[PDB]
């Protein structure tokens, strides 16, 4: 019967769905493995960095005075199941939309989704094969595409996902001061008490030529660049075994909802053609009757 | 099951599994002599250098043809596949036995350098528009010819 | 009552066996706690423990059937569970019957293993 | 995982709610408004059982000489339906409720809790394990 066999080819879709997305699971975990290695290897990089960027400004005055473009370079993922990790990311983003912004986001999930949210804001974007291992080279393509986006930037900012843990992956943010306003901070940290910490460092830094400082930014940049793709992916690959279990369950919670309403309409089915047939014999046997009996009845 | 993308990896028990769905492609049933001894040499490995298309071509040339001979290069006494008169002696001996094992290895191996060195070399350097069309005829008629 | 208690705990242990496999599979074996580690070891001797070999096939397998009284099963079991027996190598619970043979193969495996190492040393 | 107060009752009252035999009406009220009152807040959910059983079967302020209730015992099986006629929430009966509870909590949590949150000796192990494997099934 078709009826039932419709839920026969509806439950052999599933059956391939399944195992398909088995392979995706098998896959992103080879990558997960693989990309396992940063968690133990990271976290010592950045040290000399966090003197030249860490600044914990308010939210409000960074944004609000802005006089020259301010240039966004949100991380998103090429491919999508990855989870929320984009979804934060735009509203991360939404929640920072202003006139002077500009946004050149990484990953085709950043270029179609920026592309048609905030079109003037979006100039262009940058598209990685997950083929080699993220180096140096992808970093220094971001902050050259970054600059001729808007060389006059008042920042540049970099938001990604920081792997915390295998079902941690917050949502991190690496402000880049323009050379400017760098070396502007980097003169009174070395000339005043504030900025304690960066005194020594603004000192020692001041006293060397000035395309050294300039290489010196620019490097340092890169690296904060580096470890935020670096970082993504790891976040993007355990955020997808993560999805990619999801949906494995959901499929084969389907697969248990159709295939009972295959075996309940099987029975359905034969008990109808049963009784249907016999609601025609009895009918025959109903109109029909046993004539007049010729027999002698007095032989008896 | 992986294979469904992901770029399937060719491990051995891979590159023997696809030439032996690929000999149990046939149209008339095979003497018992021709198959065993062909799934013999798939098993062995005599076939991880041959190409999954040309695996009818290299059965039907071990059958119907000597390639051994043809080179005048056999050394076997008596183990040579025109013989169809010793299924019945593998049979009561099997491949994997002192009598015959030794000169069964030596057949195939023999049978399958010179495959390689002579045939599937061209096979590989075929360049033309008629060539390449003929290479696939003759694959199609030794598909249902053995 | 200790025959449901060794029986609850089997059944729980196999069931946390499953779930550290797939762990494994995930991460890897080094990725899983020290408890987890102790649990993963004797679950499989509990896995091997339970096959047994049936006098029926003394001839066809060869190998001395065993008839497991109910009392040493549940004894042997229990012992495992604690932890008595971590020391005894994992295949000595193929395939055989109780607690006594464990050990006897155990101490086969070992005598073994001695001959064959001071061969060695010989060559 | 955030546990907020609601979360942790409902984990005690399913706990609870684990039984083999019908239960006393008084014990088992008894019981639900200790857990309803935040009493076993402090009570991890495996040892839920065992805190029960104290309150029914045992007495630890009788047991340790810090108990001066006039008639809220729970030894007391009379006291049913005089729970059942007023309320536990009444005046009457409400005094000597909360006092007998704290009471108990206070005294299971430094005597019997602190031991069980020591043990690490496979043997010791097993014992708890049997112990709480016979209170699961007897209240
Ligand atoms: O034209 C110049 C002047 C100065 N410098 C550089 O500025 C720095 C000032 O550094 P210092 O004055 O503190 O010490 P220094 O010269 O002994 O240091 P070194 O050469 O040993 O590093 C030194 O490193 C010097 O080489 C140049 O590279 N070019």
């Amino acid at each position: 019967s078709g009826k039932l066999r419709l839920y026969k080819e509806k439950l052999e879709g599933y059956n391939r769905f399944y195992s398909i997305v088995k392979t995706i699971k098998m896959v992103t975990l080879a990558k997960y493995r693989a990309a396992q290695g940063r968690i133990r290897t990271r976290d010592f990089s950045l040290r000399y960095t966090e003197l030249a960027f860490s600044k914990p400004q308010a939210s409000r005055d960074a944004v609000v005075a802005a006089k020259n473009a301010l240039v966004y370079i949100p991380i998103t993922t090429n491919r999508g199941s990855c989870g929320a990790l984009n979804s934060n990311i735009v509203r991360c983003i939404d929640s920072v939309v202003s006139s002077k912004m500009v946004l050149m986001p990484v990953g085709k999930r950043g270029i179609d989704s920026f592309s048609k949210l905030y079109p003037d804001e979006f100039r262009y974007g940058i598209i990685n094969d997950m083929k080699e291992s993220m180096h140096f080279g992808y970093a220094t393509f971001v902050i050259e595409n970054a600059y001729e986006v808007s060389k006059d930037a008042d920042r540049y900012q970099v938001i990604f996902n920081r792997f915390v843990s295998a079902g941690v992956q917050r949502n991190a943010v690496y402000n880049i001061p323009s050379y400017e306003k760098w070396k502007e901070d980097l003169a009174d940290a070395a000339s005043s008490d504030n900025q304690k910490n960066r005194y020594l460092f603004a000192n020692a830094l001041q006293n060397e030529e000035e395309q050294l400082i300039r290489d010196f930014f620019d490097f340092h940049a890169a690296l904060a660049v580096l470890n935020a793709v670096g970082e993504n992916e790891l976040s993007e690959q355990a955020a997808r075994l993560v999805a990619v279990e999801g949906q494995l369950t959901n499929i084969s919670s389907l697969q248990q909802r159709t295939s009972s309403l295959y075996n309940k309409t099987r029975q359905f089915g034969i008990t109808a053609a049963l009784i249907e047939i016999l609601s025609a014999m009895s009918s025959l046997e109903g109109n029909a009757m046993k004539g007049v009996r010729r027999n002698k009845f007095w032989e008896g | 099951a992986d294979s469904v993308g992901g770029q399937q990896v060719q491990t051995i028990p891979m590159i023997r599994g696809a030439r032996f769905v690929a000999l149990f492609n046939q149209k008339q049933p095979s003497y018992f002599m021709n198959a065993i001894v062909s799934l013999y040499a798939c098993l062995n490995g005599y076939l991880d250098d041959v190409k999954v298309q040309y695996v009818k071509f290299y059965e039907y040339l071990l059958v119907h043809r000597d390639l051994g001979i043809m080179y005048g290069t056999a050394k076997n006494k008596f183990f040579y596949m025109y013989v169809q008169e010793l299924n019945y002696l593998i049979r009561f001996f099997t491949l994997n036995s002192p009598i015959l094992h030794g000169e069964l290895e030596e057949m195939l191996k023999q049978h399958t350098h010179l495959f390689l060195q002579h045939y599937q070399s061209k096979m590989n350097a075929i360049k033309s528009e008629k060539d390449v069309k003929a290479l696939k005829n003759l694959l199609y008629s030794c598909k249902r010819a053995v | 009552v200790d025959h449901y208690n060794v029986a609850q705990d089997v059944v729980q242990m196999l069931t946390k066996y499953r779930e550290l496999q797939d762990i494994i599979a995930v991460l890897g074996i080094d990725e899983l706690s020290e408890e987890d580690k102790l649990i993963v070891d004797r679950a499989r001797k509990l896995v091997k423990f339970l096959s047994q070999p049936f006098q029926v096939a003394e001839v066809f397998t060869g190998m001395t059937g065993h008839y497991v009284q109910l009392d040493d099963t549940i004894d042997s079991f229990s012992g495992l569970l604690m932890g008595t027996y971590d020391q005894v190598p994992e295949m000595a619970f193929y395939m055989v019957g109780g607690i006594n043979s464990v050990l006897e193969k155990a101490k086969k495996m070992a005598e073994e293993a001695a001959e064959l190492e001071k061969m060695r040393r010989a060559r």
